[PDB]
């Protein structure tokens, strides 16, 4: 655990940058490969599509980001029906028996890359209804998860804050400078 | 009485036509498209599969 710094700690330092992997990685190759893979992670952190899914309660607060307050058409993110036209798949909401071979059909038939986000007490661990029978427990063990939004309903303020997390794990992604040193 | 005056071995296997000239075309099974409005489509609002 560290905190974060004091604000005369906070002016000896230098800003970070935009660019998570440094400024200079002494190498020509290495930089135009580093600021390849950032051009394409800006262009993939910015408009993720997400997909229409929905399957219960937290499907509502999706609404309040499409609902004008939160705005997720300002960051990019919109949604798009087919799962071929989509990055994210939302998890969101109660995942049942008979939904396993339905999310895994949707999960794999969305192309790479995929990152999903796991909004919901009941996608991420059953939550109120984790003893039940039907109920799948959570849908890490049926599909993979890179975010997990907390809130049994989010907040759009915290579901924004899964999907702008989603966004900067996409802009720490490394592709091509993992294929130079590959 | 026969279908032809003089029947031959191929001919000879035929059915005489009806006396009235009209034949009703029979009624055959249909068997139409199955389409489900599944789960992920937006006007079946999320978890509905209707079996069209
Ligand atoms: C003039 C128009 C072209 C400018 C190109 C600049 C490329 C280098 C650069 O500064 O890229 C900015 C950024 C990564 O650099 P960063 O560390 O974030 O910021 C520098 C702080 N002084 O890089 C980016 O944000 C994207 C860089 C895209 C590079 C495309 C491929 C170039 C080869
Ligand atoms: S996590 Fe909470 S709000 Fe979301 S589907 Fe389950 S019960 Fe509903």
């Amino acid at each position: 655990q560290q905190t974060l710094p004091v604000a005369e700690v906070a002016q000896n330092l230098p800003k970070k940058g935009y660019s998570p992997f440094g400024t200079k990685q002494s190498s020509v190759a290495e930089w135009s490969l580093a600021r390849l893979d950032d051009l394409l992670n800006w262009g993939r952190k910015g408009s993720i599509w997400p997909l229409t899914f929905g399957l219960a309660c937290c499907a509502v607060e999706m609404m309040h980001i499409a609902a004008p307050r939160y705005d997720m058409d300002r960051y990019g993110v919109v949604f798009r029906a087919s799962p071929r036209q989509a990055d994210v798949i939302i998890v969101a909401g109660t995942l049942t028996n008979k939904m396993a071979p339905a999310l895994r059909k949707v999960y794999d038939q969305m192309p790479e890359p995929r990152w999903v986000i796991s909004m919901g007490s009941c996608a991420n661990g059953g939550g109120y209804y984790h003893y039940s029978y039907s109920v799948v427990r959570g849908c890490d063990r049926i599909i993979p998860v890179d975010i997990y939004v907390p809130g049994c309903p989010p907040t759009a303020e915290a579901l924004m804050y899964g999907v702008l997390q989603l966004q900067k794990k996409v802009k720490r992604m490394k592709t091509l400078q993992m294929w130079y040193r590959k | 009485s026969g279908p032809v005056m003089y029947p031959d071995e191929v001919t000879s296997l035929w059915t005489v036509p009806p006396w009235n000239s009209k034949v009703t075309p029979v009624e055959k099974s249909v068997r139409n498209l199955t389409l489900n409005f599944g789960p992920q489509h937006p006007a079946a609002h999320g978890v509905l599969r209707l079996v069209l």
